[PDB]
This record gives C-alpha cells, sequence and structure tokens, in this order.
C-alpha cells in the first residue's frame, strides 16, 4: 500500500543549500520513509552509515527522521562524522558521539560555483568554545581574540567570526563545493505512527 | 590569552585571506600570460596591486608580536616569513631612489642596443642576433668585438647606478639587523631555534668554499681539455699554459659552455642520442609526451595529476591568435589548481622540459597541505634540483628504450657515453666556477672588502684565478662587467644555481641507492622504484615546514651540503679527461694575457 512517500527530493534536489553556520533542519515525521536516495546522483563521493547498515535502513521504523543539510568543502567532509576535530566539526556542525543515522555527501561544483567566485556560502572560523551536538549558532559577534572587548568593532585582535568560501569552477577537488545532508534517526520512546514501506 | 593564541588566530585568518587573494592574483597572471591583451593586463595589474597591499598591511599587523615569547616553531617560522619589514625600513626617499635605480637598471639592460662601426644603421640588441653570433660565430675578431662592445656600452652606463644600488642595499639590509645585503641574501639558508639542525648564514660561505675545493680538480682538467681542443679552432690566439679568452666560451658571459660542444666534441663521427625523428615517425604530440611523463612519475609512486591540469593547462601553442609567453612554466594557482604553460613541440628538448615541469608540479602538490606561508620548497635550490633529477633520469638510454622511443636493436657504447657525459659537464660543472666566483665577488662587494676603486680589478683577478678566463683587452675601471649579466643587474641571487647544482647530484646519488643500481650514476633510472619515490615524497611533503637540513637528511641522510656525488657522477668522464689531459700541462698561468 501507499499513503504518501517522502519529499526527500525537496532536500536532495534543492535549488540552493544553506550555509554551515546556519545549517537547515527539516523534520520528516508524517511521511512514508522510502529510502531510495540512489537516484540523486548515484555516484556518491561519501555514503557512510552510523549506527545502521545501508540497506536494512529501508525496513526499520523510527520516531523522528530529522534531515540536516549544508555545504562544505570536499576535504572537510571527514569532519562530518562521530568523533571529529577541526573547524567545521567544532565551530559549525557537531554530531553526537552515538549518532545513529547516515551521512550523504556529493559534489556540487557546477551548481555552487561561478567563474567569479560564489561568496554566498559562509562558515564560522573563530568561536569562544566548541559547539554541542546538533547545536546551531547564528551569532555574528566580534570574536575577542585579544584582552579588551574591542567595543564590538572589527580591528586588531578583534576578527569577524564568519568567513566566506568563494567557490570557483577552477578549484581542485579538495576545495570544490560539496553538498552534504545528514539523516538523523532517534527513538523517543513514543508510538511510531509512521514507518517505511514493506 | 597568551600571545600564542593571538598569533595562531591571526595566522589562520591570514592563511585564509591570502590563499584567496593569491589564487585571484595567480589566475589573473595566468590569464595574462596565456593571452596577451590589454584587458588581461589590467586584470593582472589590479589583482597584483591589491594582493601586494593586502600582504603589506598584514605584515604591518604582524609586526605587533615580539616573537620572542612564542615557542611554536611553525608559528615562529610563519611570522618570520610574514614579519619581515623589507624595503619599508628605510625612509621613503631612499625607497623611491632604490626603486628608480632598479627600474632604470632593468630597462637599460633590456632596452640596451649596441651600434657598430660596420654601418650607421646596423644595430642589434642582445637576445637576438648578438647571442646568435656569440654562439655560432667562429671568427675571432667578430665575437671579440661584440663581447667588448656589449660590455663597453652597458656596464659603462650601469656603473653609476651600481655605485648607488650597492650602498643603498647595504644601508637597507643593515637596518634589518643584518651585516649587509649579501648577508640578507644568505638568510634563506639560515636555520635557528632547532639544535642539531641549526645553520648560520656565515657557514654557507665556508661550506661553499669547501665544496669548490673538491670541485676544482675536475674543472681544472675540463678547462685544460677545452683549451687543448680550442687551439685548432682558434689558432694564434690561445696559450698552451695560459688562460682562455672571455669571448671564446660560447656565450656573452660564458655562463654555459653548451655552444662549445660543436668544437670540443670528443668523437664527432657518431651523432648523439636524439629521438626527435623517432617521435614524428610514431605520430607523437604534446598530449602523448605529457601522458608518458605522467606514467613515468606514477610508476615511481607519486600521485597522478589533477583533473583540472589536463583541462585548464595549455600544453600546445594555439597559434598567433591567442598569443602567450612560450616559456616553459609551472603554474600553481592554489586551492588545488595546477597547470603547465608550455609550447610543447615534438622534440627531445621539449620532452625533457615537460618532465621537468611535471616534476615541479609534483613537488608543488606534495606540500599542498601546508600553510600558505610554508607552501614552498625547503630553499631556493631544492625545487630546481627536484625538477632536474627527473629530466636526468628520463634522458637515460634505458628509459628511452623502455617506453618505445629508442630501438631495442641498439646497445649503448663507451663512445656515446663519454660524449654525453662531456656534453653534460659543459653546462653542469662548467658553470659552477662562474657562479661561485660571481657570488663571492658580490658578497665581498656587499661586505665592503673590495673598495670602490678596485671593483673591476678584483673581478678580473678572481676570474683569472678561479675560472681561468683572462680578459681579452685592457678594461678601464669605468667598465662594469658583472652588471652586464641579467641576474646581477636585475637584483637576483645567483648562489641558487650552485647549491641547487649540488643538491641535484646529492638527490640523484641518494635515490640510486634505493633503486638498487648496479652501474655508473649517469645510467641510473628511478623508474619503477617505489622505495625511492616514497623516500622523495616524504621530503617533498615537508616543503618549508621544516629546516632544509632536516629535509636533506630525509633523502640523502646528510645534514649539510655535499659535493662527492657530483664528482662521482663525472668520475668516468674525469678518468677519461685525465687519460687525455696529458699532452699538455694541466692548469693555467694567470700572469699571461692575450694583450
Ligand atoms: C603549534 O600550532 C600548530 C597549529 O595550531 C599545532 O599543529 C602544533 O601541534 C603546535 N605545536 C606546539 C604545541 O608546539
Ligand atoms: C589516476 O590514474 C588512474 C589510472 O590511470 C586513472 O584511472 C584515474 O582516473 C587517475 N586519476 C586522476 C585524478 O587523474
Ligand atoms: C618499468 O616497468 C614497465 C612495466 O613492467 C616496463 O615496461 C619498463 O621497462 C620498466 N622500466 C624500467 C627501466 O625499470
Ligand atoms: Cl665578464
Ligand atoms: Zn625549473
Amino acid at each position: 500500500n501507499i499513503t504518501n512517500l517522502c519529499p526527500f527530493d525537496e532536500v536532495f534536489n534543492a535549488t540552493r543549500f544553506a550555509s554551515v553556520y546556519a545549517w537547515n533542519r527539516k523534520r520528516i515525521s508524517n511521511c512514508v520513509a522510502d529510502y531510495s536516495v540512489l537516484y540523486n546522483f548515484a555516484p556518491f563521493f561519501a555514503f557512510k552509515c552510523y549506527g545502521v547498515s545501508p540497506t536494512k535502513l529501508n525496513d526499520l521504523c523510527f520516531t523522528n527522521v530529522y534531515a540536516d543539510s549544508f555545504v562544505i568543502r570536499g576535504n572537510e567532509v571527514s569532519q562530518i562524522a562521530p568523533g571529529q576535530t577541526g573547524n567545521i566539526a567544532d565551530y559549525n556542525y557537531k554530531l553526537p558521539d552515538d549518532f545513529t543515522g547516515c551521512v550523504i555527501a556529493w559534489n556540487s561544483n557546477k551548481l555552487d560555483s561561478k567563474v567569479g567566485g560564489n561568496y554566498n556560502y559562509l562558515y564560522r572560523l573563530f568561536r569562544k568554545s566548541n559547539l554541542k551536538p546538533f547545536e546551531r549558532d547564528i551569532s555574528t559577534e566580534i570574536y575577542q581574540a585579544g584582552n579588551k572587548p574591542c567595543n564590538g568593532v572589527a580591528g586588531f585582535n578583534c576578527y569577524f567570526p564568519l568567513r566566506s568560501y568563494g567557490f570557483r569552477p577552477t578549484y581542485g577537488v579538495g576545495h570544490q563545493p560539496y553538498r552534504v545532508v545528514v539523516l538523523s534517526f532517534e527513538l523517543l520512546h513514543a508510538p511510531a505512527t509512521v514507518c517505511g514501506p514493506k | 590569552s597568551t600571545i600564542e593564541e593571538q598569533a595562531k588566530t591571526f595566522l589562520d585568518k591570514f592563511n585564509h585571506e591570502a590563499e584567496d587573494l593569491f589564487y585571484q592574483s595567480s589566475l589573473a597572471s595566468w590569464n595574462y600570460n596565456t593571452n596577451i591583451t590589454e584587458e588581461n593586463v589590467q586584470n593582472m595589474n589590479n589583482a597584483g596591486d591589491k594582493w601586494s597591499a593586502f600582504l603589506k598591511e598584514q605584515s604591518t599587523l604582524a609586526q605587533m608580536y615580539p616573537l620572542q615569547e612564542i615557542q611554536n616553531l611553525t608559528v615562529k617560522l610563519q611570522l618570520q616569513a610574514l614579519q619581515q619589514n623589507g624595503s619599508s625600513v628605510l625612509s621613503e626617499d631612499k625607497s623611491k631612489r632604490l626603486n628608480t635605480i632598479l627600474n632604470t637598471m632593468s630597462t637599460i639592460y633590456s632596452t640596451g642596443k649596441v651600434c657598430n662601426p660596420d654601418n650607421p644603421q646596423e644595430c642589434l640588441l642582445l637576445e637576438p642576433g648578438l647571442n646568435e653570433i656569440m654562439a655560432n660565430s667562429l671568427d675571432y675578431n667578430e665575437r671579440l668585438w661584440a663581447w667588448e662592445s656589449w660590455r663597453s656600452e652597458v656596464g659603462k652606463q650601469l656603473r653609476p647606478l651600481y655605485e648607488e644600488y650597492v650602498v643603498l642595499k647595504n644601508e637597507m639590509a643593515r637596518a634589518n639587523h643584518y651585516e649587509d645585503y649579501g648577508d640578507y641574501w644568505r638568510g634563506d639558508y639560515e636555520v635557528n631555534g632547532v639544535d642539531g639542525y641549526d645553520y648560520s648564514r656565515g657557514q654557507l660561505i665556508e661550506d661553499v668554499e669547501h665544496t669548490f675545493e673538491e670541485i676544482k680538480p675536475l674543472y681544472e682538467h675540463l678547462h685544460a681539455y677545452v683549451r687543448a681542443k680550442l687551439m685548432n679552432a682558434y689558432p694564434s690566439y690561445i696559450s698552451p699554459i695560459g688562460c682562455l679568452p672571455a669571448h671564446l666560451l660560447g656565450d656573452m658571459w660564458g655562463r654555459f659552455w653548451t655552444n662549445l660542444y660543436s668544437l670540443t666534441v670528443p668523437f664527432g663521427q657518431k651523432p648523439n642520442i636524439d629521438v626527435t625523428d623517432a617521435m614524428v615517425d610514431q605520430a607523437w604530440d604534446a598530449q602523448r609526451i605529457f601522458k608518458e611523463a605522467e606514467k613515468f612519475f606514477v610508476s615511481v609512486g607519486l600521485p597522478n595529476m589533477t583533473q583540472g591540469f589536463w583541462e585548464n593547462s595549455m600544453l600546445t601553442d594555439p597559434g598567433n591568435v591567442q598569443k602567450a609567453v612560450c616559456h616553459p612554466t609551472a603554474w600553481d594557482l592554489g586551492k588545488g589548481d595546477f597547470r603547465i604553460l608550455m609550447c610543447t613541440k615534438v622534440t627531445m628538448d621539449d620532452f625533457l622540459t615537460a618532465h621537468h615541469e611535471m616534476g615541479h608540479i609534483q613537488y608543488d602538490m606534495a606540500y599542498a597541505a601546508q600553510p600558505f606561508l610554508l607552501r614552498n620548497g625547503a630553499n631556493e635550490g631544492f625545487h630546481e634540483a627536484v625538477g632536474e633529477i627527473m629530466s636526468l633520469s628520463a634522458a637515460t638510454p634505458k628509459h628511452l628504450k623502455s617506453i618505445g622511443l629508442l630501438s631495442p636493436d641498439f646497445q649503448e657504447d663507451n663512445e656515446t657515453e663519454i660524449n654525453f657525459l662531456l656534453k653534460q659537464a659543459l653546462t653542469i660543472v662548467g658553470t659552477l666556477p662562474f657562479t661561485y666566483m660571481l657570488e663571492k665577488w658580490r658578497w665581498m662587494v656587499f661586505k665592503g672588502e673590495i673598495p670602490k676603486d678596485q671593483w673591476m680589478k678584483k673581478w678580473w683577478e678572481m676570474k683569472r684565478e678561479i675560472v681561468g678566463v683572462v680578459e681579452p683587452v685592457p678594461h678601464d675601471e669605468t667598465y662594469c662587467d658583472p652588471a652586464s649579466l641579467f641576474h646581477v643587474s636585475n637584483d637576483y641571487s645567483f648562489i641558487r644555481y650552485y647549491t641547487r647544482t649540488l643538491y641535484q647530484f646529492q638527490f640523484q646519488e641518494a635515490l640510486c641507492q634505493a633503486a638498487k643500481h648496479e652501474g655508473p650514476l649517469h645510467k641510473c633510472d628511478i623508474s619503477n622504484s617505489t622505495e625511492a619515490g616514497q623516500k622523495l615524497f616524504n621530503m617533498l611533503r615537508l616543503g618549508k615546514s621544516e629546516p632544509w637540513t632536516l629535509a636533506l637528511e630525509n633523502v640523502v641522510g646528510a645534514k649539510n651540503m655535499n659535493v662527492r656525488p657530483l664528482l662521482n657522477y663525472f668520475e668516468p668522464l674525469f678518468t677519461w679527461l685525465k687519460d687525455q689531459n696529458k699532452n699538455s700541462f694541466v692548469g693555467w698561468s694567470t700572469d699571461w694575457s692575450p694583450y
């Protein structure tokens, strides 16, 4: 039978993804969990699963199917995983240690790169402390790197936290843009009203 | 927060912004070089000025750190490379004066043209015509007059400018807590803050003199042989026991003796190993040559080139509708963008040059994971050595016959081996004394050991003593022979061509041991040697994040420069010359002159 399948293409086939410092989160809680992600650019660069195996995923029920998305560099995809260190993992997007889900990443050079440089994607470079798991911080306050507060002005020892990317088609595979999306699954000890197809 | 955290944050921000801006500038410069147009010229110009202003303001902001409280050697080296004040230390007047002096020097050297008494309208400039004569002219008087007139025309006009440039650079470097500009140049090899691998600037001169002490015998015998062979081509002008004229070296300055092979050929009956005609018969092209170089490099164990390389790099001249500089160039635009600009033709020279450029690009990619301020070679000589070892290993007959260029029905013999070794010595070991004496003279001038009224006298005396090249005619002190060279008038260090020439053989002999070689060093091929490739990559990956001595230890196992591999390379040629250099007295008498 069929009730209504998941709008997974709405996040996998979006016209433009969101930045890392403001990564979006879409709650999928009332849809038939049809995991057929293969048709979205089957040649995935990184298709890894944490806490669940690849295909048995399609025949298991869950309460929340939260889906997070953002764009990062090709060499930064390794930071999107349980127990990782770096700029992204700590200051932009942190995954829990016992994360149960999947992480899909694919190249988006043609879409998110221009001959003149796509400076629309920003990322946090400085922060007072490391972010917690699944924490979101839009703060754009001047990071105090010196001793005085700087009164909230950009100057010496007072740098702006967010930095741009400037993706270009001539960049190397390591620096080309990579659209990444995470499929978070968690059981809240609640009745799973919806499940996947049989 | 201690100063270390502030330094780390500033260095990260600078890394990001400078990476972006340097990629922009390199892209503009590439667009200009690959297409000479006013629009691309303007793009290169504005990109360059913005990048330079960003670098200058960042260095100004970097000077706010004492650098003595920091302990991280990486941050220390990054700041040292970024905190160098440079020419801004002197007052603005001295800055403008030195900039004007440099500009006029470069323009006078480039726009220099010599009028001749043969015809009132028969002037020829340096690059074309004059070099053709100095290389292929067999007439004594013609090349003598040309060599004398070029100097009398350029050095006499540059001497008043050099008298200002020397003192200006001395007052500039001394203000930077240095002894002189010659010492400032030697700061590249300076290693401090790491016991066991440290290296002072003063040790460079001593080590170079020690290496030249061992280079001398082979060069003495080579010079004796070249002289004995030149007596037949230029009779009534050369001495049996005396030095050689300066206009019989094959070039305007005698830096390279490649043009003397046509006269000092040991066995001219058998032609040299040339695979030019063998390539056109197989319908070879730039793409095939570069793919063969790729297969050779990956066979050693190095990563294959980026996809953007084959897509963005221009490896063949599109014709005179997209005009570009035909010089072989390696372009590391940054952020994983690597390209090679070369008008690749179907010739063995183009094959070797493509191998060299591919090796340079491999080196550039090795340390790609290092900071922007450390994305460079260990020193000014390591890059060219790493690029030349590949061309050396590729030019061997075994490699040419393994890839299908040389016919299997041909076994090398001693005659062709001696010919190739001697032709290589004409440019490798034949130029070492020139570079050494030039650098020593420049150092002594910058230090002040040579008074202003003894420049040319000391220059010619050192030439006679070291290189064994006598002056053809009396030269007044208003002359300036050193300024006649490009690297001297354009304010470019020249010792790199010596230290690099030694590092070349140091690496060649260090990689042959890993490949389990069983013959002479000139027949070694690092192809299919995974251990040698990994040993080399373990050093190319470091780049500038570690001292150059430690990098040298990784490959060669020695902490300091060594010239024994250089002599081992030309050991068969040395024995052949010794066996042949007995018909006349070996050496030269500096007291004799052709006038
Ligand atoms: C110095 O800083 C760099 C970059 O933060 C770091 O990788 C290195 O381990 C530090 N070394 C020390 C603690 O001396
Ligand atoms: C590396 O070499 C292999 C074998 O030739 C090839 O399949 C692959 O596409 C190459 N990759 C790059 C980045 O050139
Ligand atoms: C390297 O290996 C290839 C393939 O086995 C072979 O064709 C080539 O002759 C070898 N080259 C040398 C000289 O080791
Ligand atoms: Cl000279
Ligand atoms: Zn080179």
